[PDB]
């Protein structure tokens, strides 16, 4: 592999690099609300699966490995960005610049609105915890390997493990103590549990749009969609 | 799929 | 508070005396499985370790402290989770196997006898054939479960310092375990995410069983206990 | 809520 010969600093500097951008919206009814953030994540998901190929030990992996990681992680991957842009503006959630919303706007589409609290308690989690972006993007890519994993490996525990040294080599550098460093390492990776949860109750919620046609939604979407039934 | 061209591509 | 004064050891102790007993089934094994007879059997069991799981939660080091609501809260968030993480935990030697109870053990085969049922039965297979790679100990496990009830209902909400004080302490409690066990603090730090990584999955696990049975609610196939039914309407 | 009355005995 290429991934497990790296340091913790080319692994960090590797992901940074990897960073895809903050897209923008294009320039609120329940059809214009689902019809603003499907456009956004239809464009926002093209430039995962080019982040995607850009994570170390993923490209490793097999075509159809690397397709079964995606499709279960996606909505994850792109919940825990959100979460991080929107880190810096409290009770609001940043989906893009020109696009700045609070809670009070995700009533406009139903059920949403459950969801849109999920995101914010979790932006107030790593506001509180003061999340670093070189453990963000640790996070974003352990999700990307771990989510799927068990529905299949030994290579991709590999990278994970690789991905926690790098993670304690960041707390240890911020003069962290041996103790504050599992403690937070521990912090960190209970919210994946969170993150995986907003997943299941965004991916139920987009199938419910999907049965009242609320929007047309994109035959990328769709099948992400149909991995998860 | 989308996916697997986008993969390759 | 009591949690907070805690040593890893006498936290390991309280966790493992805490601990639920197995419950048996009322599987009469001279019936091939109807789909009806199967939600039966699962649901009747389910409905018994629930009770012994709300006096369980009472003897979590730190659970007591909390409100009335707050424990509802936690335990209707956290139930299902509970619940697979001692299948899996039990269903550990038995590989292939789901060990629902002493005699009541399943493969995948008869999971097959539930529609939508299989799926969810592979992912509990795979998560008993990580435990067992991992070699996971039973100090390890009470600590995972009592993770589980304290975390998966935090982030839905003054004091959730206090849950997280309690988090930490049990952190600090598997990491004694992985020093003790002779394991280096680089294999420290990698087996605590393993295993917490887990949790992930078993959180998804739930969430899928969780809308498995507001399936067969709907589907009316086997009539759930006002219980059952009180935690599922507190999960849509 | 039985959950309630079973937390409280
Ligand atoms: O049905 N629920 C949808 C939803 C939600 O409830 C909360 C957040 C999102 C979302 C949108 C864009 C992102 O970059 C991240 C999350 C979404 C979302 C996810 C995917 C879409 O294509 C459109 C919207
Ligand atoms: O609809 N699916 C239900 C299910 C499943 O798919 C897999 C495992 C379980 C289960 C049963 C008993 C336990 O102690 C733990 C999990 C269950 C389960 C959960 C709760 C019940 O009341 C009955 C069965």
């Amino acid at each position: 592999s290429l991934a497990l010969s790296l340091t913790a600093d080319q692994m960090v500097s590797a992901l940074l690099d990897a960073e895809p951008p903050i897209l923008y919206s294009e320039y609120f009814s329940e059809a214009s609300m689902m019809g603003l953030l499907t456009n956004l994540a239809d464009r926002e998901l093209v430039h995962m699966i080019n982040w995607a190929k850009r994570v170390p030990g993923f490209v490793d992996l097999t075509l159809h490995d690397q397709v079964h990681l995606l499709e279960c992680a996606w909505l994850e991957i792109l919940m825990i960005g959100l979460v991080w842009r929107s880190m810096e503006h409290p009770g609001k959630l940043l989906f893009a610049p020109n696009l700045l919303l609070d809670r009070n706007q995700g009533k406009c589409v139903e059920g949403m609105v459950e969801i849109f609290d999920m995101l914010l308690a979790t932006s107030s989690r790593f506001r509180m915890m003061n999340l670093q972006g070189e453990e963000f993007v640790c996070l974003k890519s352990i999700i990307l390997l771990n989510s799927g994993v068990y529905t299949f490996k030994d290579h991709i525990h590999r990278v994970l493990d690789k991905i926690t040294d790098t993670l304690i080599h960041l707390m240890a550098k911020a003069g962290l103590t041996l103790q504050q460093q599992h403690q937070r390492l521990a912090q960190l990776l209970l919210i994946l549990s969170h993150i995986r949860h907003m997943s299941n109750k965004g991916m139920e919620h987009l199938y419910s749009m999907k049965c009242k046609n609320v929007v047309p939604l994109s035959d990328l979407l769709l099948e992400m969609l149909d991995a998860h039934r | 799929k989308i996916l697997h061209r986008l993969l390759q591509d």
